[PDB]
């Protein structure tokens, strides 16, 4: 039998099968086969022009083929033709979602198939998915490279950048996941996937670079990308890979993200402890399960209540549904991994399962589902039962994306093809070959880092020039570099958001964003000059923190560490430095001396640096083109003063020098007049930039901090951090100690946080806002360093910092009264930060260090499982300061390593006032179980009261201080707490002698 | 554009006049008039229109067509340089003898030849004793190293280049039949000192005091290594005559 | 041992015996390395 007979066997079944049910007005397949349903889903019809693309490149080896490939290729088209117009028949959405990214401006994907129009209201949807529009892209760039004909003119070209600029922001608003139900408790909220991200991920790469007319392009077939976007992605997939979301431990889902539709995770062992976990956690008789106690289509359910009552959930578990279809993926990956006897061991399973028609064409039915008689008997064991197939088994309802990933799964079996033809943008590459891939290995190798980054020295004034040439250091004046350009960061802004730009929809471009130091390391060429730009972190900050040496130092040490991790590009990187005058400032003028020289010694901890002139670094180098632009003590208190007139206050402010009274007399007319009110100077709100320009200068942290509390101003990188702070899985809480304090469980937009932060410091302080921020600053450049550091904290409460640091200042200041916070340096500020958050060791007061774990709200490591493991063997429950935990809810609702009990169990800890009395309470907790898992003898009679228990203790060891050291009965336990836990009479053996005493009543 | 039309216009000058008469192979144009015959310094002197045309080009280029122009200038550039580079090369022992005493017998030659870049003429028929020529050659080559030319490709060439640096370092106190090779103002030649040979050959030592023949990819020995003093007597020399 | 080791291991062998009697003149190697042939 030649190719003929079962390359028309192929066709005969497509024709049958696939191709049968095609709409022509629309070119989309339907959801379902019968009945005239009227909705249509994207990932079904995306599949099905998929197979039908790979069987006509398939067909296409033949001379003779008659047209039949001709036919496919047609439809596959028409469907992409058909997809697109209805993408781009919605453009208000599309413009609405890329300013205020929200559940009511996504954009719908589930639309009328007759006639390309909304059909269903977004309330019983949602709508907002994103691994569609990423797959989309993705299967239509792989077709362009393919050889076939997608674009027509220059509108869809824009469209296209307006989806890409669109699905940049995907790594931060939630989804609603593959399976459209999210969470697992099914009650309508949206939790992050790894799966979504990592197609991203893979589509944006994918479309980095590329001509979209295929054969013919000159200047305006290419797509612009950002590397930023594209690190924070990769970031977000290293962080949130081995879980798919907090709710699920694992899922089904994650074999298309991590195989052949995407191909993105390059760790090996990373992706073989995952596939692992997968297969053991999820095999089944009859296919994998979505998700462990997955209520899906099962016999409990009725089609009344579309979200899951609590509880129901633990009901039911054991009777999840099993899908063949993920057979077909396995057998695809193995068979691209060149493991045959997965392919024999997985065709042999899927053998007798299949079902046939009439005519004996093959079936893959959807769902099983076990009857009504079996509900108790499959629980005691595990898959005795026989389940019965679906409706869709039998005759007249198919399951097409079914069908199509058997036949393409038969396809790449039987050797009729390759897979680079398959695959022709090489998306998989053995391990032999990552050596010189292109933004994703470098060329030095996967394990090495190695990397040289070029620096070019350029002064500002022919004065600093000559006066750094006495001392041997080169520099160079940007008089003298005039074929060369050097601009700001706002220039290539501007020239961004004048891109993406279309008269006839209406289009806004690019949003106005900040670049990273990753962009402005390239060299870009604007209307054929040479333009280059030197990072952020240089330009003149209203901020204090800019004015330190060791600030600018390190700043700059960490962005080279940046620079030389995540840095893939061919060529070497571009870094531009700039020393100003005013740095210098007499003293402070010995560690940029030091800081240079390192530099000119050519190491910078462990960073080779390249320094050499500009003009000899720009000459023989790739410079990026940008061509659409041409196509297109005080004195002054506050009570005091406040009821004094204005012409007394004007004088007052007139006649003074102190910058303190000069500050708080503004602060007076302020509040009292207005930001309107003309004064001696010309108007309010200059006086105020005036005399925070001269705090600035003059250094007063003091009044530099109050006069940035008055600008209203707020740095540009709180959303990074607040984004990681959540997606590590860490909590964040804006507040003032001993006030209200306000808990973000989610990302929030800039807006609101500003809000709601600005809100709170109108109520209660004055410098707080400007202290909040390098504190939230500082943590997150320590915990982008030093994430050990931060290791059993979860919930970081700026509030209790800030008073813990407070409290240790005063410690050391002793005797001498406790210096003021407000006036303190960012370099002892930093200081003082990493050594109250440090380890800790013993010396110090145990009470001290007591404070700061609790301040700190620190938890033992496996604390969660032990209190878990306490609960699973307290028949009662425990009452903790009032509040109550019944042991029948938490057991029934929730898991082993779900969060959900996790922020419970904290809620009930967290009512203690004295955090000392909590770390008191953790460490008993910690000593209860214990003793309870090294022996199972004893058990608890009812329920524990930890407040009689740490009572007792209390009474024990004021009776074992007065027999040895005579102490009368003292109120308070701060002896108890200045006891270490271990050593000769710890506090260990008192909570021990509880614990005994209690079991044995 | 009117640029575009000014630069073809200004090539096809070029071409029409100077590079008709490139003579590829040995690269080195015939010094004027039916003499058969290759002057150093008319040879290093005519390729400046081509070198600042070609940098005119080379900014501008952003085509495939002005990209390969600028390329194809570059390349006669480099051709030319290593025909003068030959040619000396081929006469090690000449420097040699004279990097000890000086005198006129020990000197290189003035006047090559065509095809096989041989002698023409003896040591007894032509005054053969140019310092303006071997310095000015040096400055040029020096700006188009710094240009971003590779010239350079041997690391013996390195060595002959720094013994050339010893065989022109001493013309501050060595007479020369001068730029016209008519010896004085009489004829019956006899050596004289000139400011011309001196204040060329001053600019020459200063332009490779650290200037690498290797470009940006160079080694430890990249580099040729100059004297001060001979600088600071030629300058004296020079402003005093 | 890294690969800087082995790669002037090459670089030393090649240059006392490969680059060694390279003619600069011309840039062709002779056929004897001996009796100046």
């Amino acid at each position: 039998e030649t190719l003929w007979d079962k390359l028309d066997h192929y066709y005969r079944i497509v024709k049958s099968t696939l191709l049968l049910y095609q709409s022509p007005t629309t070119g989309l397949f339907p959801t379902k086969t019968c009945g005239g349903d009227q909705k249509a889903k994207i990932q079904d019809s995306l599949y099905c022009a998929a197979g039908a693309w790979a069987l006509a490149l398939a067909y296409r080896r033949i001379d003779d083929d008659k047209g039949r490939t001709h036919e496919l290729e047609h439809s596959a088209i028409k469907c992409m033709r058909g997809i697109l117009y209805c993408y781009m028949r919605q453009a208000d959405k599309v413009q609405q979602f890329k300013q205020d990214p929200r559940p009511t401006t996504c954009l719908h994907s589930v639309f009328n198939v007759h006639t390309g129009d909304e059909l269903l209201s977004y309330e019983e949807y949602g709508h907002l998915q994103i691994n569609a529009v990423s797959l989309y892209l993705l299967y239509l760039v792989e077709m362009i490279s393919s050889g076939l004909q997608i674009i027509y003119n220059t509108d869809e070209v824009s469209f296209i950048q307006n989806l890409v600029f669109c699905v940049e922001r995907v790594y931060r608003v939630p989804d609603f996941g593959v399976w459209e139900r999210g969470s697992k408790y099914n009650n309508g909220s949206t939790e992050l996937h790894s799966s979504s991200v990592g197609l991203a991920k893979a589509a944006l790469e994918a479309i980095n670079g590329f001509n979209l007319f295929g054969n013919q392009g000159c200047s305006w077939s290419v797509i612009f990308v950002d590397l930023d976007a594209h690190n924070r992605n990769r970031q977000t997939l290293c962080s949130l890979l081995p879980r798919e979301s907090r709710s699920h431990n694992t899922d089904a889902a994650l074999l298309p993200c991590i195989s052949y539709p995407a191909f993105a995770l390059d760790d090996e062992v990373l992706f073989s402890q995952t596939l692992d976990k997968v297969v053991r956690k999820l095999k089944g008789k009859y296919g994998f399960k979505r998700f462990l106690r997955d209520g899906y289509r099962t016999s409990l359910e009725d089609p009344n209540r579309c979200y899951y009552k609590p509880a129901e959930i633990k009901l039911f578990d054991g009777i999840e549904c099993e899908f063949p279809i993920f057979f077909l993926y396995m057998m695809i990956d193995g068979v691209f991994r060149g493991n045959p006897k997965q392919v024999q061991e997985y065709q042999d399973l899927l053998t007798p399962v299949l079902h046939h028609t009439t005519e004996g064409y093959p079936v893959v039915p959807k769902y099983y589902y076990v009857p009504a008689d079996f509900v108790e008997y499959e629980k005691n064991n595990p898959g005795s039962q026989k389940r019965f197939p679906s409706n869709c088994g039998r005759d007249g309802k198919l399951f097409l994306w079914g069908q199509a990933l058997y036949i393409i799964a038969k396809l790449l079996a039987d050797e009729l093809i390759s897979p680079k033809d398959i695959d022709p943008v090489q998306r998989y590459v053995p391990l032999k070959d990552q050596r010189n891939v292109s933004m994703r290995f470098s060329n030095q190798g996967p394990l090495e880092n190695d990397l040289v980054v070029h620096v070019a020295l350029i002064a500002e004034s022919q004065r600093l020039q000559v006066f750094l040439n006495t001392y041997g250091i080169q520099t160079q004046t940007p008089q003298q570099v005039e074929p060369i350009q050097i601009w700001p960061q706002q220039e290539l802004v501007k020239a961004y958001l004048q891109l993406g730009i279309n008269e006839k929809l209406g289009l806004s471009g690019r949003p106005d964003r900040p670049i990273g130091c990753l962009g402005t390391s390239k060299i870009y060429r604007i209307l054929g000059k040479t333009v280059v730009c030197y990072p952020i972190i240089f330009d003149l900050s209203d901020f204090y923190m800019s004015q330190d040496v060791f600030l600018l130092i390190d700043d700059i040490k960490n962005a080279l560490q940046f620079i030389k991790q995540y840095w893939k590009m061919h060529g070497r990187p571009l870094f531009l430095v700039l020393i100003r005058e005013d740095n210098i400032r007499g003293s402070r003028f010995n560690p940029i001396l030091d800081m240079l020289a390192a530099l000119k010694k050519g190491i910078i901890g462990g960073v080779k640096v390249h320094v050499d002139r500009l003009q000899t670094l720009i000459s023989g180098a790739v410079v990026e083109q940008l061509d659409f632009l041409r196509i297109s003590q005080p004195d002054v208190n506050i009570s005091e003063w406040k009821d004094k007139p204005t012409h007394e206050i004007l004088q007052k402010l007139n006649d003074c020098s102190c910058l303190a009274s000069q500050a708080i007399l503004l602060g007076i007319l302020l509040k009292r007049e207005g930001p309107n009110f003309i004064t001696k100077e010309g108007t309010v709100s200059d006086h105020i930039e005036r005399v925070y320009r001269r705090a600035g200068s003059q250094k007063l942290w003091l009044a530099v901090r109050y006069g940035a509390a008055f600008t209203q101003k707020f740095s540009s990188s709180i959303a990074p951090h607040i984004t990681t702070f959540l997606v590590h899985g860490k909590q964040v809480t804006l507040g003032a100690f001993g006030h209200e304090e306000e808990v973000i469980s989610n990302p929030l937009s800039p807006r609101v946080i500003q809000n709601i932060i600005y809100y709170k410091c109108n109520t209660h302080d004055e410098r707080e806002a400007v202290i909040q921020q390098e504190l939230v600053i500082h943590i997150g450049w320590i915990i982008s360093n030093n994430p050990e550091l931060f290791s059993g904290m979860l919930k970081i409460r700026i509030g209790w910092i800030i008073h813990a640091m407070e409290y240790e200042l005063q410690i050391r200041g002793g005797d001498k009264p406790a210096l003021d916070l407000y006036q303190l340096s960012p370099s002892e500020v930093k200081q003082l930060l990493l050594d109250i958050l440090q380890p800790q060791q013993n010396g110090r007061c145990w009470l001290n260090r007591r404070q700061i774990d609790g301040s700190l709200n620190r938890t033992p490591t496996g604390f969660y499982d032990r209190v878990w493991q306490i609960l699973e063997r307290t028949p009662n429950g425990i009452i903790v300061a009032g509040k109550h935990l019944p042991q029948q809810p938490t057991l029934s609702d929730m898991t082993m390593y779900e969060m959900n009990f996790s922020l419970l169990v904290e809620d009930t800890l967290g009512n203690i006032d004295q955090p000392q009395y909590r770390q008191i309470v953790v460490e008993l907790l910690m000593v209860v179980s214990i003793v309870l898992e090294r022996n199972p003898e004893l058990e608890f009679q009812d329920k524990v009261d930890l407040d009689r228990l740490v009572k007792e203790a209390f009474n024990e060891f004021q009776k074992d201080q007065s027999r040895l050291k005579e102490i009368e009965k003292q109120d308070d336990m701060t002896s108890f707490y200045n006891t270490p836990p271990l050593g000769k009479r710890g506090t260990c053996s008192y909570l021990t002698k509880a614990v005994m005493n209690l079991l044995l009543e | 554009s009117n640029s575009g039309v000014r630069l073809d216009g200004y090539a096809r000058l070029v071409q029409q006049t100077i590079l008709c008469h490139q003579n590829p192979v040995t690269g080195l144009l015939p010094a004027s008039y039916d003499q058969k015959d290759a002057w150093v310094r008319d040879n290093v002197y005519s390729i400046l229109a081509v070198w600042g045309l070609g940098l005119a080009y080379r900014k501008n280029a952003d085509r495939d067509e002005d990209k390969a122009k600028a390329y194809e200038l570059e390349q006669s550039v480099v051709k030319l340089m290593r025909g003068l580079l030959h040619c000396m090369i081929r006469q090690v022992d000449k420097v040699e003898s004279f990097k000890y005493s000086q005198s006129t017998k020990d000197s290189l030659h003035a006047k090559y030849n065509t095809k096989t870049c041989a002698t023409v003429v003896g040591d007894d028929q032509w005054g053969h004793l140019q310092l303006d020529a071997t310095s000015v050659y040096l400055l040029f080559l020096a700006q188009m190293t710094a240009s971003g030319l590779h010239i350079i490709h041997s690391l013996d060439e390195v060595n002959f280049i720094q013994n050339l640096v010893f065989y022109i370092e001493a013309a501050y106190k060595t007479a020369d039949f001068g730029i016209w090779e008519r010896g004085d103002k009489t004829n019956q030649g006899i050596s004289e000192l000139n400011a011309s040979s001196v204040g060329m050959a001053k600019a020459a030592l200063e332009a490779l005091d650290e200037l690498d023949l290797f470009g940006v990819k160079g080694g430890p020995q990249s580099v040729i290594h100059v004297l001060a003093d001979e600088v600071q007597h030629c300058q004296s020399i020079l402003n005093s005559l």
